[PDB]
């Protein structure tokens, strides 16, 4: 069983940097790549004591690879598989495609195949990236269209940032996060959405903490990674694979867009007092005020939702904790589906970074639901873009690239078509 | 008299491994096949599950499956893994993903050739066989995949013989998959006809059992497996003990199946006794009657009181006495008239065995075969009905080739099933 | 012809209690349940209360019902506490709140099957037994409510056998509860016609007997209760020993009750002395006889000398001569002869055993049916006459239901049976 | 079996505080939370070594909380259990109800729930307020409102402080302590009544101290509490439950105001001269000059009342001693009341805290009386609101937040009838 990173942008990188120091402590694994067994799904071994990943860094900006080159942890990565370019994308999707998209998508499409060359078992890709920015949105969506002639039947996933409604930096932000929406929806089995505001309240609230700069928000996002792909690399009294993932969350080809939560989260004084038990976690993964993505579940009726716990967890009460939500009304679900919860229980507790914002715990849960709620997400970004439209500001830098007029008429009727399909499940 | 055993699926091995760690104890062999017993009763039919090895060693005659890999390095690592011959060991590399339609079609078609060639090895080593016993899940892919398939190869090449199946059977009350009902379903059409004894058990009753009468607080994996192998180890404890009265599978089947399509049973055994209130308790026959028959302790979700038994039969084991035994058989049957078929008169099967459990005087085992199983079915199908009405999940499935005949087949032979119940209660 | 065990509420397992401390005394059974006696006539009638465990062991056949856990502790964790079996311990999670409402219709609607199934099993058990008896409270929520729901409930299973009550009726010079006379005028309604046989008890005089005739100073509740025990003892001694006379449970009530509601009776119990004035005393029957007709020390609030006695019973033990027992009731009831019943001649009842008390020579008992029970009825439906006609703390019992004909129904059978004893007085 | 306590105002921090200085010592659990059994009717397990209080302090000031944040005893409560505003109510039911209190009343409101799913067998909650403050007046009143909703049938005790007619400190008192009445009548299933002179008198005469301050006049207001849940923790010859206490006390619905008094209080040097026995004890609970609220039983009949002794205490004689005062013609109880008296002895001592003013006893008494002479506290202050009212003054500020010129009709219309219920029963 094997699996390979990609990370694309600025973006990918900040967040590939978490992981990548997040999956050494877990195993154990020097920033040397020697190991004073299982590891073999992300890691390679070659010859005695080196261990170096299966990643690839892909940016068209030189400064933010500069980082990783010179920083402590330049001795992990295999150098040519950390790529740059000359000039970026200016935040543009235009050029993000066409213009500089083809110019060094062959490069690393050639690594891909060395890189896919020592697998044996192959499960998927792992891709970071974020709606905002021209680099994530052009080049990232073009590797995709590559990527899925040339594998077919083996599944990819992405975790994409979504741009907030009210807190954004940016001011096109509106036309890219659009014309992204045609690749995601037809070439990503399953789709992870994760909005930047939504951290920060995680941060005020339930974490404590004056001033989350971007490490703390990047840091909450690798715990994710780590505990899906934990099936994989330990062992439990109940397994939960990608493959067997996707058949029981997602119920139609068209809604793959999971909502992520997890817990606990707790600041280190507030961990001596409170008793963390498995029948008191699994309920705080339910409230609208610790997901993941600003919309309310209170609006939505669930299909699908998934339970990861890892630690010190027994069946036996994971069964009444799970019926104890469904005799509530507040929580509610859909009619044709009277049994809507998939359980994964490992045995193996999660493991904290020193220099990060978590005490150390027994247990831990992750929550995936594939709830309706979010069509708000999309139906609210796409007035803003409308707006813009209208008087067609800025699409002369866009034209002149070679994308044409109508292409935003695909990039409102793709829109227009998928809330209807949340409407028509619904 | 000797028969082979078979084990799929993830579930099928924690269920599987408790077994051959139990019948070791019983016939004396140590964890590296050594012997060291003192009955000479052990040795007289030793080989009904062992078969002879050089050096004065026995190995089992198991045949272990599976459709991942990651179960093989528990199972050989773990107490008494080192008996099974390396060679049984047969698994794939991909997985199921909870599905029926890879289970059978996709991965199922290629890793069947493996087994079939150790099964037929088991077969001609032995002289001569009875039957083959195969233990699974009935709610997950590669089990009721895998399983559906073996069993519909086997019974071909041997329809003169016995076959058993040892399922379990889901519960809503203990949901814990989105696409159960759909599992559960597409597999019964199949064992409605290619097996001639099903015995079905529910994780919702196993949790009841274990709660109330046995006062555990944690029950673990490791203690539910351990109520069902005391199941399978009474059945066949006459082909392995003298006694009084002896009965075999044959003699079940013949005496208990009254029509062909009737055979799905409910197992229960007693006494089932906490470690705290067991020294409050007398060693007698009447104690052990009651236990079996009663609605609170048998290992499925369905109460008999919605209903009349057809047969039953009760296994019992110790030295005991054989009108303590009829007398009270008659004892339950005239004073609870309203319960049983009022025409199949004297509706019990009896045995009684020799040699008792170790570190016990007496216990017993009842297999009752009631109409009480009609309801098992429709609580099932109802999840079934409320689902593929909209093509919930349907993709999935559709992209192996399967037509909707194959689910209406599924619903309407079902349904024949389940009328079959009803006019005979 | 045996006997099962009822207690109810926590003035019932206080009593109780006491009971099976001083009875495994005589029968010799230790705290742990083994024997360790000398007498074979220990053994030959022990089944009446104990029924066998495996090695060696006996337990008692005891119902034990409660409804707040906190009164549950203590039993158990008491001396003789381990005796009991863990499944008889029965008993709630809310409580009564000194409710006849809640202890009828809310609450122990739902604890009534739990018990019920246990009481079932206890009957299964033995052979051939004849009553079940009861020790609760006449005041209290729960001993009123549930053991009014039992009663009904028991009767319609067995009108054919015998049934036994020893309760505790209220005073009002011990009055400690606002609401009492609400319990004991709903509660009586039932005794009337659900129960064959009535032992009243008034537990203002326990205090009498302790400080005048037994010169105590601080009587505890262990001290009352100790009294009471070797009453309900005392009645049963036929059942487990020998004797020149005897007289069993239904002996006694064809002999004494002469018309079927007239069923309340008066114990008494004698010797009872210091222990300073002991050794100042003769060991002759004459001396038992006296004190037990005397006035001054009967186990109830009543003058025996305001009415007239219908009939009694008095049951000694201890070797004795047979025309000395007789010789006396004919002196009393010819020296006395205002005091009983004209149209009845030679209205005592005799009974004698062989088995003394231990540490003694001779005993008494005396069970006297008189008419002189009709005023401890109109004082305490005084006390109720003033409360119901301005319905005070009425609304917290018609939260649940009850309707004033209730109350009036209530009022009016107490006046239909206070008019039966002052008739035939 | 379980019961949770809400202090609000500043009189609850008040007494609440002094409350958990006695828990902690009655239980053995130092400020700390650990224990170098029966405490879970009041505390909560985390683990291994941790017990916190099943508390929620509540205020709308930022000043008198702070003081347990810092003090002494910092570490046993939960810091989200620690819940302030930011402007309070400057003497206003009126802001109270209305104005203030509805933009925190959501809040604590989210933490009971969450308090209140740790029970099993919930009895109720012990409230500790007063009627002088606009604060403990008008958002107190608000918390009944959305408590009694949410539960129905559980008891709810409330343990207020009415104002002193003569040693008052404020100069709108009658305002506040009129329209708290409608919430109390109708939202309360007992409630207890303390004037704070009258602990004065007590303190004076019997307990011999110079000057009373408001840290002694609280412990004897602790001790109270205490008596009446040892029933709850402890065990002992004859039991009193929370609900089989009203059943005994409450004669209607609409009369559910006890007095309270405790005996004995004694100083140091007086505790050696006398013999501290059942007989007199007794005696001291009817004393006038000792009830805790300036009333004269005299003019009152006594319809109902509850005895609780602790300690070596035996059944005989306590009918003794209630049979004596049974006989006097000088104590009075109603025709109706031919046994008034509910007893429960219970075996443990009551324990003394260090720095207070009481000595040791192995005996202590508390009664619980519901007697009709309390009419005059209410009638007789209701002069006062009605001395105001006529020029209508302070009127002014209470309008412009929002209440009508008409809510001051039902505040006499209210207590008018209650003194009225109080005559016909009488
Ligand atoms: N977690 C995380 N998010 C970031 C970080 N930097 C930027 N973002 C998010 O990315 C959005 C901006 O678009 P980018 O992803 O930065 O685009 P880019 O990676 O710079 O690529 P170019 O358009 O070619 O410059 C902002 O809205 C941020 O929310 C970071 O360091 N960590
Ligand atoms: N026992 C006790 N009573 C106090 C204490 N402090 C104030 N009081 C009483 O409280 C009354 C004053 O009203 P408060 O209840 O304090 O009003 P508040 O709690 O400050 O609420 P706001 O009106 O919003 O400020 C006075 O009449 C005192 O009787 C104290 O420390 N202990
Ligand atoms: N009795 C019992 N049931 C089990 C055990 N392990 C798993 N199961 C049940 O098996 C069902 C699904 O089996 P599954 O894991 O899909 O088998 P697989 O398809 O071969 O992987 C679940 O509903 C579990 O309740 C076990 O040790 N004992
Ligand atoms: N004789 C006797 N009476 C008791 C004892 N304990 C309590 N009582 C009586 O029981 C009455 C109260 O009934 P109670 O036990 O509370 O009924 P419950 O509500 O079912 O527990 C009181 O009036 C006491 O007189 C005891 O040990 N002996
Ligand atoms: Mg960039
Ligand atoms: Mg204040």
């Amino acid at each position: 069983r094997e699996c390979i990173s990609i990370h694309v942008g600025q973006a990918g990188v900040q967040i590939g940097n978490a992981c990548w120091e997040l999956y050494c402590l877990e195993h154990g694994i020097q920033p040397d790549g020697q190991m004073p067994d299982s590891f073999n799904t992300f890691f390679s071994e070659t010859g005695a004591g080196k261990h170096v990943p299966r990643a690839v860094f892909v940016d068209l900006e030189p400064t933010v690879v500069d980082e990783v080159r010179t920083g402590t942890y330049r001795q992990l990565f295999h150098p040519e598989q950390l790529i740059t370019g000359k000039e970026d994308a200016a935040n543009n999707y235009a050029r993000g495609h066409y213009t500089i998209g083809k110019e060094i998508v062959d490069l690393v499409l050639d690594r891909i195949r060395k890189l896919a060359d020592q697998c044996t078992g192959l499960q998927g890709f792992l891709i970071f990236h974020s709606f905002g920015g021209g680099t994530g949105s052009g080049f990232t969506s073009l590797l995709m269209e590559r990527l899925s002639v040339d594998y077919g039947k083996k599944s990819k996933l992405e975790f994409a940032i979504y741009p907030a409604p009210q807190v954004s930096t940016a001011v096109v932000e509106p036309y890219n996060s659009i014309l992204t929406t045609h690749t995601t929806l037809e070439h990503s089995d399953c789709a992870f959405m994760v909005d930047n505001e939504a951290i920060y309240d995680i941060c005020r609230r339930n974490l404590d903490i004056e001033r989350p700069t971007y490490t703390n928000l990047n840091r909450l996002i690798g715990q994710i990674v780590s505990s899906i792909t934990a099936s994989l690399r330990f062992d439990g009294a109940l397994n939960v694979d990608l493959t067997e993932f996707q058949t029981n969350l997602v119920p139609y080809p068209r809604i793959h867009f999971p909502l992520v939560t997890y817990a606990p989260v707790i600041s280190a004084e507030k961990a001596y007092h409170e008793q963390l038990s498995v029948a008191e976690i699994t309920n705080a993964c339910f409230e609208p005020a610790n997901q993941m993505v600003k919309c309310d579940p209170r609006h939505g009726k669930y299909m699908a939702c998934c339970m990861l716990y890892r630690g010190d967890v027994v069946p036996k009460d994971v069964n009444a904790a799970i019926a104890t939500i469904k005799t509530k009304r507040t929580i509610q679900f859909v009619d044709w589906c009277p049994t809507g919860f998939k359980v994964g229980i490992n045995y193996q507790p999660p493991t904290v970074v020193p220099g990060g914002d978590l005490a150390k715990v027994q247990r831990a849960v992750c929550m995936l639901s594939n709830t309706t709620a979010i069509a708000e997400a999309w139906a609210r970004l796409d007035h803003k873009f409308d707006l813009m439209y209208a008087k067609r500001a800025f699409v002369h830098w866009y034209v002149g690239e070679g994308m044409e007029e109508g292409e935003f008429s695909e990039a409102r009727e793709d829109l227009a078509a998928l809330e209807k399909d949340y409407e028509e499940v619904g | 008299r000797e028969i082979v055993h078979i084990q799929a699926g993830q579930c099928g091995n924690q269920i599987g491994a408790k077994f051959w760690e139990i019948i070791s104890d019983e016939h004396g062999i140590d964890a590296t096949g050594a012997y060291h017993g003192d009955s000479d009763l052990q040795l007289e039919r030793i080989n009904v599950y062992y078969n002879e090895a050089s050096g004065g060693k026995y190995v089992p005659r198991a045949v272990l499956v599976d459709l991942e890999p990651g179960t093989m390095d528990s199972v050989r690592s773990g107490p008494f893994g080192q008996i099974f011959r390396p060679d049984n060991f047969v698994f794939g590399q991909s997985g199921a993903g909870n599905n029926w339609a890879k289970g059978h079609y996709t991965e199922g078609a290629e890793l069947v050739d493996s087994v079939l060639d150790v099964v037929r090895k088991e077969a001609e080593s032995c002289d001569c066989l009875q039957g083959f016993q195969l233990t699974h899940s009935l709610g997950g892919g590669t089990g009721s995949g895998m399983g559906t398939l073996l069993i519909s190869k086997i019974r071909e090449e041997y329809p003169d013989r016995i076959m058993n199946t040892y399922s379990v059977v889901p519960s809503p009350k203990v949901s814990d998959t989105v696409v159960e009902p759909y599992n559960a379903t597409l597999s019964v059409h199949q064992l409605v006809e290619n097996t001639d004894e099903t015995y079905c058990i529910d994780n919702e009753a196993l949790y009841d059992i274990c709660f109330r009468t046995l006062k555990l607080t944690t029950p673990t994996y490791g203690d539910l497996n351990h109520l069902v192998s005391l199941t399978m180890s009474g059945v066949t404890t006459c082909l392995r003990f003298p006694g009084q009265l002896n009965a075999d599978l044959r003699k079940l089947a013949v005496n208990m199946v009254p029509f062909p399509r009737l055979h799905f049973f409910m197992p229960g055994f007693a006494p089932l006794t906490s470690r705290g209130s067991q020294q409050y308790r007398a060693l007698t026959v009447p104690e052990l009657t009651q236990q079996m028959f009663d609605a609170k302790n048998m290992m499925a979700a369905c109460d008999p009181r919605h209903g009349r038994y057809l047969t039953v039969a009760a296994i019992f084991r110790g030295r005991m006495s054989m009108k303590e035994v009829d007398e009270q058989m008659l004892n339950i049957q005239n004073k609870n008239s309203s319960y049983f078929v009022e025409w199949i008169p004297n509706n019990v099967k009896t045995a009684v065995c020799d040699i008792p459990p170790r570190g016990l005087k007496m216990s017993a085992t009842f297999i009752g075969n009631s109409t009480a199983i009609q309801e098992l079915f429709k609580r099932i199908s109802e999840q079934f009905t409320a689902m593929f009405r909209r093509k919930a999940f349907l993709h999935w499935y559709t992209g192996e080739g399967m037509d909707e005949m194959e689910f209406t087949e599924a619903e309407s032979n079902m349904n024949d099933l389940v009328s079959e119940y009803q006019q005979y209660q």
